[PDB]
């Protein structure tokens, strides 16, 4: 193994003498080679307490607030609805936050692990090279008093002012003040997922099978909407340690509600269009409806999970709708029926602009409003329009069930529909 | 003290580094003095508390100044550090009134 | 007795976004109904005019430099071609509670800061501050290249308390000097409403209005937004503009820069003029930073002289210390 | 936790450069914890003198707008930055990056007080928008109204009192002033319900999260994996990672008065739902609720199943 | 002592886009409401007709390939049957004060760089300049191919002080030349104008319209934008043109390259006639840049010469390096 450190100091011999220029190599060819038998490796003795290794970094918050970089592990919450870095356990990637020209002592005690475990054994196996390691003999005491605290923290409890400190207030007491650190290792995590799960090995072969259409039993994801958080910035390797797939950028997950990047330019309705009446025939809509036409209502084999999924599906267009009424009420008061009326009748009188005002010269039923229940009976007749087709559900009580599903969402579809005119 | 000049332009990014020292420089700069004055920022801005910069020395220059060949960035090792001691002895003379 | 390690201060003045729409001159009074400029992409074809190095500019590959000229789509906002003036609104807003801090470690040196503020104002209140902030309102510093070449510019800077408009102005913004400072009756009747405003508490709300004469068809200057990473040079689009629910806009960073552009207390040079109040005070444009620690001129040289060890500096010295006071910051150790 | 009294409703507040970064992993629309925040900052100022208790809040969110754009060719989305001063020399800034997103929410809350009795109820609903419009809810500012003066007025139900019926017409009304929007709540079952459904390998609550932000395009045994709702990943609170320090033991603390642990995110699941779906509105609250014996310090909608 | 690693000029003389409109000749007044011309679309199918590579020049290799054919959309901009005249419209707005960056370093390169500009004007107006822009206007140059085969152009340069016209000018841009600058009174009153406002003396707006009778429904040409190159089947898309509002419009930039053709000073052949004010002022079309760096005539040498180390160029070459300060530009890169 003490070769097996000088193999390793053989590269260091090796990567390091390897241009000898012809002015200065009269220490760069001599004296560079002589410490590397065993003053090298005291050379790092005193080059310990300049580098430290974290679990959780502080500058990314920003990159100049001088804080106190941890390394400590979460307990269980006791929920188990919550996620953190404790889910990892043994996959830490503990990026070491230092200077640059000095990694190569971490890069040296990661010597440890490779092969043999000899982690928390930098306390024994001393002196002989093929079982031990030959960090020798009479300094293999003072070593491990030096290199043993690369691994213990810096013990100062210190923030800075560029460190988020949040007050969160507690049940019928004071305050603790708390100051969220940057998780490194549980984005390094991340990174080792969203990588392996857009493209690798077996992600592009599922991709490549789309073609094909041969499917052998293997899913592959899809994640929209990423979103990439840089650190850094003209400057990445001066912060925590950010790798050659992890080059100073987050993949961030989408947080986003549904009325995200919508029609904001509200289109009008009462034209010459056949579908927009009563459902809101939006691209929102129509990948809504075909789920309920392609299956879990014409392929029906269970009465457990089928006739639940059809429940919510229509309170989902029940509902559906009354974000369509909503949308087209809001931001649209100068709606009137002159522009493109040929099958809109009552249109007028259940999406109409509330005015603070009735305006009629010819006609009594703009000054208020009672019953507006044809067009959510159109809406109905939509909705026995909006399954495309199924025949051998007339025969069975499903569709005496979806008569049932039918009645039993206008019943709340008309006492909604009430008070926007009664 | 000293001052650059295709840095204080518009705002920069490390893909807009390497595509200069890939070209000799840029207008009105060099390659060398691109990487040399990029090796000591960011070798200047690691201190704990601002009051070491006579600790810089050689070695942490070309620490930084690795980083770039570490993506593409085929630079001169003679000329950029040179430049980079350049800055670091500038920033020594203001400190000594 | 020490400096307190965390100060942080929240900003007063905080503006909104400044919203622009098209019209036509004359019908400025009925201009709640002005259609929004709207930002439109165009393709444009360029040749390379930058300079070049002595490695360059050899005749052979300089004309096979311009056989393939850069392509870009960048984003253009005009107004209509039969509208001419601009109408930029935004609704400022004046807080109050000046010397307030929002986050302090020493409660000693807390209140050695509010007897220190205190000590400011029953000397003299916002009252200077707030003639010069209403200057920045009154001339139409906020239209930063819109202003530029037009032939009449007017600012109606409404009140509000209710939906009812307490109190009207009405001004010209061309008239009113861009450089200079001086007091008028309809000024000193609104300087006195920010003074009022800064100094209790509870937010006095505004509402800016502003008109430009510009042209038919001509082009106006949203601010441009900071994409950071561009992608493949095929699409590219540079200069892309600021726009909230489809209508070209300004950041309120720009106009609550402009509202602060009061640095009349230069050490080396007033001959820019009025720029805006910065700690280590520093001009984008210049690309150098005036009040240097070598000059005893800066936020924090000031600011522990006049609090701590009790030196007080000039009297037109203290209206910068409380002026960066009024923006906010967040502050060292 | 407590069982409101009344619901004050704030109508359509208007928000200017919010924050959108929210945690280390999950951007979007902000954290739940900046609007449970946002409510004990009222409970701060207003809530003491009206001698009430303003503990929990809904989210309606009527329009999101993140200041994003895709870059050429990619297909994730980079964010719009902004200019800072520049430094001491002049030269230029350094680059931090935070998102930046216009917002406009609504706000129900949870009123438990004595002034309910003593003060009417437009004095209710007047000292607290006067004081929520010179504040900030998620970082950013909060704007007024202009040009049409319709949304400007504030609600308030007594949902104490009254029969089950008289309740349930007058439910209606707050619906239809947040029916444009989409309701926030957080499924802290559902994460706990495909783990035990997931044990044919061993995962983790991590890897879970990565299954239900999907387009999990699954192969013939093609297809896509369905979603039984709008599910999306949300910060749930806080954990902390260090023992409990004394007040004035942390160098650089906001104040030297209070205790201190440094902490980490921690993350969950949500689900956007529309408000006529719920049946009881006031299951919709978020609570914030921590034991500070251990490291917990979360935040979530009880009561909702 | 140094040139600044900032320079950047805000432009002048910016126009507006361009407007095309058809109808009738001999309708004076009656052009104000003409109808647009609009933006359509045709299927195209033209079989193979570039230089081959010498790998392609096979019999069987033609054939196989003269038989595949290329179905193409473009889009045309065409007149009605009934119309045979092109209405071109658009604003001109001169902004003056040529000599000032909009942002600047060195302040001392900045002082130097006021002085020499100033130095040009006291000696001599922008009249020089300011004769040659009025050509360009007279003449209908930024009418780019749709004057080529015209009858006669007629261009109609109003000056708009306020909502109303100040004077208005008439001009026969065919018998004004397109290589010499000629010598007219009425091009005089128009230079004048143009030299009171690029001096900043007053406020020029103007509206610039042409009339060009080339024939019943024939085909006109608006500035063509920039397709994505997509790897799509059963053909594409070729050519896309311009146009705001459902009305096909030239570029901004297409005008303002039109204007600033009045350099007529080459080191090469003079009597070629003038072309675009540039820096390594070039020709796309011709493919060469004249006023090679290798002579001490393009814009950055001229520059610093008379600048920094303070030699004059000639006077026959002075006009063009205050022309690059009128055109603006991002110096100093």
């Amino acid at each position: 193994l003490r070769q097996f450190i000088e193999s390793f100091i053989q590269e260091r011999l090796q990567g390091k003498l390897d241009k000898l220029q012809p002015d200065e190599d009269d220490k760069r060819q001599t004296l560079l080679a002589t410490h590397r038998r065993e003053a090298w490796l005291a050379d790092a003795a005193r080059r310990v307490g300049q580098l430290q290794l974290v679990t959780h970094t502080l500058k990314p918050i920003h990159p100049d607030a001088r804080g106190s970089n941890l390394h400590s592990l979460p307990q269980a919450p006791g929920q188990p609805g919550l996620a953190g870095s404790h889910e990892l356990g043994d996959r830490l990637v503990s990026d070491v936050v230092g200077n640059a020209a000095a990694l190569d002592v971490f890069k040296f005690l990661s010597l440890q692990y490779q092969g043999k475990n000899l982690l928390n054994w930098l306390t024994e196996d001393s002196a002989e090279a093929l079982q031990a390691l030959s960090d020798n003999a009479e300094q293999a005491r003072e070593w491990r008093q030096a290199f043993i605290g690369i691994t213990t923290v810096k013990g100062a409890p210190a923030s800075h002012s560029l460190a988020k400190q949040l007050y969160f207030p507690l049940p019928g007491s004071g305050y603790h003040l708390l100051a969220p650190l940057f998780p490194t290792s549980l984005v390094h995590h991340v990174h080792a997922l969203l990588r392996e799960a857009r493209f690798g090995d077996a992600a592009k072969a599922a991709r490549e099978a789309r073609s094909r259409q041969e499917s052998w039993p293997h899913g592959f994801s899809e994640y929209p909407n990423l979103a990439i958080q840089k650190f850094g910035g003209t400057k990445p390797q001066n912060i925590s340690q950010l790798n050659n797939e992890r080059r100073g950028e987050n993949w961030l997950l989408p947080s986003l509600p549904p009325n995200w990047q919508r029609q904001n330019v509200n289109a009008p309705m009462r034209h010459s269009s056949v579908f927009e009446h009563d459902f809101g025939r939006t691209p929102e809509v129509s990948r809504l409806t075909r789920t309920l036409q392609r299956f879990l209502a014409k392929t029906v084999h269970n009465n457990l999970a089928i006739r639940q999924r059809r429940a919510q599906l229509v309170a989902q267009i029940c509902d559906e709708a009354l974000q369509y009424a909503a949308r087209l009420r809001e931001l649209e008061p100068g709606w009137s029926a002159t522009p493109g009326c040929q099958l809109h009748d009552a249109e007028q009188l259940w999406l109409d602009p509330l005015r603070a005002q009735t305006d009629e010269t010819f006609l009594q039923r703009r000054l208020r409003g009672d019953w507006p229940a044809e067009v959510g009976n159109r809406f109905a007749n939509w909705l026995n329009r909006a399954v495309s087709s199924d025949s051998q559900i007339l025969g069975s009580p499903e569709a005496a069930q979806w008569s049932q599903e039918l009645s039993k969402e206008l019943t709340m579809f008309k006492e909604i529909l009430e008070d926007e005119r009664d | 003290m000293k001052v650059p000049a295709f840095f204080a332009a518009n705002i920069l990014t490390i893909e807009q580094i390497i595509e200069a020292i890939n070209n000799d420089g840029s207008a009105m700069t060099s390659a060398p003095e691109i990487a040399g004055y990029y090796a000591w920022d960011a070798a200047t801005d690691a201190l704990e508390s601002e009051n070491d910069l006579e600790q810089l020395t050689e070695d942490d220059f070309v620490a930084h100044l690795e980083v770039l060949e570490e993506r593409g960035a085929k630079i001169d090792r003679d000329a950029a550090i040179a430049v980079a001691l350049q800055f670091q002895a500038a920033a020594v003379n203001d400190l000594h009134s | 007795l020490s400096t307190a390690s965390v100060l942080a201060f929240e900003r007063k003045l905080d503006p909104s976004d400044a919203l622009m729409s098209a019209g036509a001159w004359a019908q400025r009074d009925a201009s709640q109904e002005w259609p929004a400029v709207t930002v439109r992409e165009k393709s444009v074809r360029g040749t390379i005019s930058n300079r070049l190095k002595t490695k360059d500019r050899d005749p052979a590959k300089l004309d096979a430099s311009i056989q393939s000229p850069n392509l870009q789509t960048v984003d253009v906002a005009n107004l209509p071609s039969d509208a001419d003036t601009l109408k930029v609104r935004f609704t400022l807003r004046v807080l109050g509670g000046a010397g307030t801090p929002s986050a302090c470690n020493d409660a000693a040196y807390r209140d050695k800061l509010l007897q220190t503020v205190a000590t400011y104002v029953n000397d003299q209140g916002f009252a200077e501050l707030a003639r010069r902030y209403a200057h920045n309102l009154a001339n139409a510093r906020f239209l930063w290249r819109n202003r530029v070449g037009a032939e009449a510019v007017e600012v109606r800077i409404n009140h509000i308390r209710q939906g009812e408009v307490a109190r009207a102005w009405r001004f010209d913004a061309l008239a009113i000097g861009l450089r200079d400072f001086k007091a008028d009756a309809e000024l000193d009747a609104l300087a006195e409403l920010i003074a009022s405003g800064l100094s209790g508490s509870g937010h006095v709300l505004l509402e800016v209005v502003a008109f430009a004469r510009i042209g038919d068809g001509q082009e106006v200057f949203p601010s441009q937004e900071l994409i950071l990473d561009k992608g493949d040079k095929k699409g590219q689009k540079s200069k892309t503009l600021y726009s909230v629910r489809d209508a070209a806009a300004i950041h309120s960073q720009k106009i609550g820069n402009a509202l602060r552009t009061i640095d009349t207390w230069y050490p080396d040079e007033d001959g820019l003029g009025p720029i805006a109040v910065e700690p280590y005070g520093s001009v984008t444009s210049q690309g150098k930073a005036y009040r240097q620690p070598k000059q005893k001129l800066d936020f924090y040289t000031l600011l522990d002289n006049w609090v701590l060890r009790d030196e007080a500096p000039a009297v037109e010295q203290q209206h910068y210390v409380i002026a960066n006071l009024i923006r906010g910051g967040v502050f060292g150790e | 936790v407590t069982d409101p009294e009344a619901l004050l409703l704030l109508p359509r507040l208007s928000i200017q450069n919010a924050n959108a970064i929210s945690s280390p992993l999950t951007w979007g629309f902000p954290s739940p914890g900046a609007f449970t925040g946002f409510v004990h900052a009222l409970q701060r100022r207003v809530g003491i003198s009206l001698d009430i208790e303003l503990d929990g809040v809904g989210i309606v969110c009527h329009r999101f707008e993140a200041q994003i754009s895709q870059p050429a060719g990619k297909r994730t989305k980079v964010f719009n930055l902004t200019r800072n001063p520049l430094n001491r020399d002049g030269s230029t800034a350094a680059i931090v990056e935070e998102g930046r997103a216009h917002l406009e929410v609504s706000l129900l809350l949870g009123v438990h007080g004595d002034g309910l009795d003593d003060h009417p109820a437009q004095e209710i609903a007047r000292q607290v928008q006067e004081q929520a419009g010179a504040m900030r809810l998620a970082g950013g500012s909060i704007l007024p109204w202009c040009n049409e003066r319709f949304p400007a007025p504030n609600a308030e139900l007594l949902m104490l009192g009254g029969s089950d019926e008289q309740r349930r017409k007058n439910q209606r009304r707050l619906t239809r002033r947040l029916l444009p929007g989409f309701a926030l709540v957080s499924r802290e079952a559902l994460l706990q319900q495909h783990l035990e459904t997931l044990r044919t390998t061993l995962p983790e609550a991590t890897t879970l999260d990565a299954l239900l932000d999907l387009c999990r395009i699954n192969f013939e045994p093609w297809q896509v994996r369905d979603k039984p709702g709008w599910l999306v990943p949300i910060p749930a609170g806080y954990n902390a990672l260090s023992p409990l320090y004394l007040p004035g033991e942390v160098r650089n603390a906001r104040d030297r008065e209070t205790p201190l642990r440094f902490v980490e995110n921690l993350f969950g699941l949500g689900e956007w739902l529309s408000p006529h779906r719920v049946a009881a509105l006031s299951d919709l609250l978020w609570y914030h609720h921590a034991e500070p014996d251990k490291g917990l310090y979360r935040w979530s909608t009880p009561r909702f199943v």
